[PDB]
């Protein structure tokens, strides 16, 4: 979104990490990558563990910034 | 304020009423208008609101020591 006052917004979703192989000197800049670094789950058992002890410390952790502003949902 | 506040959805009438209830100098009123934030607000006052109960614990403490001073001299 755009506005006269030179604040432009923009709303992003970051999609998977990755290298980054050179910059070319700008302005503006561009950059290049190798590959694409995707990773696969493997032995889920204590990944599953670890997933629930995240949801227990989030589940004990969302309820304490009363005032510190935090939304409880 | 008997009937007229009971049952009310609408909290900002509410609060400021609740802010001159707060029987203090036109200072602290100001101090609160300095305060955008509800939250601190209302959590201030009921602090108020607890140092108002010690006062009124703290009176029925003296009058009870003094009646009984009082009665066994």
């Amino acid at each position: 979104m755009r506005l006269p006052d030179g604040t432009l917004q923009v709303m992003v979703e970051a999609r998977a990490r990755a290298q980054v192989t050179d910059y070319i000197p700008g302005p503006y800049l561009r950059a290049r990558g190798e590959v694409f670094s995707e990773i696969f789950p493997i032995d889920e058992a204590v990944v599953r563990v670890l997933v629930e002890e995240l949801k227990e410390a989030f589940e004990k952790y969302v309820a304490n910034h009363k005032s510190l502003r935090l939304d409880r949902y | 304020q008997l009937e007229a506040v009971k049952g009310t959805s609408d909290p900002a009438m509410l609060a400021d009423t609740i802010a001159y209830h707060a029987t203090w100098t036109v200072a602290e009123k100001q101090e609160i208008l300095e305060l955008t934030d509800l939250e601190a607000r209302l959590k201030k006052v009921l602090g108020l609101l607890s140092r108002d109960l010690e006062r009124f614990e703290l009176d029925k403490r003296v009058a009870q020591r003094v009646k009984e001073q009082m009665d066994t001299n």
